[PDB]
């Protein structure tokens, strides 16, 4: 399973079956049928394998990375400490990227489970989408191929000056 | 390896290149001010030994 809370889901509303016809449908029997002869042998052979996994029990773990000091706290030329900030950023990196997967993953899946009232039933993975983005364009993008921290505090310098400047000349 | 490993060990790297490449610029930064000034102990062309030079009382008095 999965967390509920990060893929957020409503809750399903299925109708009852009201059927109005005479004619059997063909799906009920085709339902019975996939469940007498698909998922009840899958079945049994998940619950063998469960069984299996459950008389070895062992456990892998999330690697925590504690927080080395930033670039902004490193000396300039001190590659034994702007390494350790440079890793530190590159991680970061990958978990801002995933973060705005995630979001895109919510986007989607928002889409196509709203179907064709999806416009107005999406608005608020939209705007999630739309902040997490100009956040991760912000933070970096325009790096280059070379991307470091470096780059991006410079870039975080340069669009500081400008909102001071955009501060001071609008007071 | 671990990822413990190939960090420690890249920090290593670093500390030994940086360190040769520090060693590197006061290198070239002291053969700069010793041939501008020719005071160190390299750029030490030879003169003339003064262990040559005679020191007896010669022939005429005037030297």
């Amino acid at each position: 399973s999965w967390d509920k809370d990060v893929y957020p889901e409503p809750p399903r509303r299925t109708p009852a079956p009201s059927p109005q016809t005479s004619l059997p449908n063909p799906i009920t029997y085709l339902t019975k049928a996939f469940d007498l002869l698909v998922d009840r042998p899958v079945t049994l052979v998940r619950e063998f394998i469960e069984r299996q996994h459950a008389k070895n029990k062992y456990y892998y773990y999330h690697r925590e990375f504690r927080r080395v000091p930033d670039i902004t706290e490193c000396h300039e030329k001190d590659v034994l400490c702007m390494f350790e900030a440079e890793m530190q950023w590159k991680r970061d990196y990958k978990v801002d990227q995933e973060i705005v997967n995630i979001i895109q993953e919510r986007l989607k899946a928002c889409q196509q489970r709203e179907g064709e009232s999806h416009r107005q039933n999406c608005a608020k993975e939209l705007q999630q989408f739309t902040q997490v983005v100009k956040a991760y364009q912000d933070r970096y993008h325009d790096l280059g191929a070379h991307y470091s921290a470096r780059k991006c505090l410079a870039k975080q310098k340069q669009r500081m000056l400008a909102e001071r400047k955009a501060t001071k000349e609008a007071a | 390896d671990a990822p413990e490993k190939n960090y420690e060990r890249t920090m290593a790297i670093l500390q030994i290149e940086s360190e040769k490449a520090e060693l590197r610029l006061k290198e070239l930064e002291v053969r700069r001010l010793m041939r501008a000034k020719g005071d160190g102990p390299w750029f030490q062309y030879p003169t003339i030994d003064k262990a040559l030079i005679d020191h007896s009382p010669k022939a005429t008095p005037d030297n």
